[PDB]
């Protein structure tokens, strides 16, 4: 699962 | 030279408005050209009809998973995926277009726009572009979103290419 965090 | 492509957004069919981005192909070429090439449709898949599947107020709209449609997977013009160009450019702020990853040297399809400075980010995001134009509308697609970055209603890139 790809995708930036805060 | 810098490539300038753009996304026809819809809010559940229904055309919301225009975003367009200017790609720094000049730095990041083979990010750039991977995102360009996706936004076209040069190979046959592409960004064309694929959705934003997380988006959360005040951090990003993430898209480009156009097989999967949830994160997974989603493919970049290369195979599957490439390494990561380098971290030169850095998340000042909104508008901001980035690579979205899952661990080092894992850049794909996937993408996000920034809606705040995140510069946390730097170094983790290869930055390869930025909205131009229609910041308004990437804002007013984000109010579809929410914490966990499911979506209240179906945001779409209705349509998308190269103005330049």
């Amino acid at each position: 699962h790809a995708g930036p965090i805060a | 030279v810098n490539p300038t492509v753009f996304f026809d957004i819809a809010v559940d069919g229904e055309p919301l408005g225009r975003v367009s981005f200017e790609l720094f192909a000049d730095k990041v070429p083979k990010t750039a050209e991977n995102f360009r090439a996706l936004s076209t449709g040069e190979k046959g898949f592409g960004y064309k009809g694929s959705c934003f599947h997380r988006i959360i107020p005040g951090f990003m709209c993430q898209g480009g998973d156009f097989t999967r449609h949830n994160g997974t997977g989603g493919k970049s013009i290369y195979g599957e995926k490439f390494e990561d160009e380098n971290f030169i450019l850095k998340h000042t702020g909104p508008g901001i277009l980035s690579m979205a990853n899952a661990g080092p040297n894992t850049n794909g399809s996937q993408f996000f726009i920034c809606t705040a400075k995140t510069e946390w980010l730097d170094g983790k995001h290869v930055v390869f572009g930025k909205v131009k134009e229609g910041m308004n509308i990437v804002e007013a697609m984000e109010r579809f979103g929410s914490r966990n970055g499911k979506t209240s209603k179906k945001i779409t890139i209705a349509d998308c290419g190269q103005l330049e």
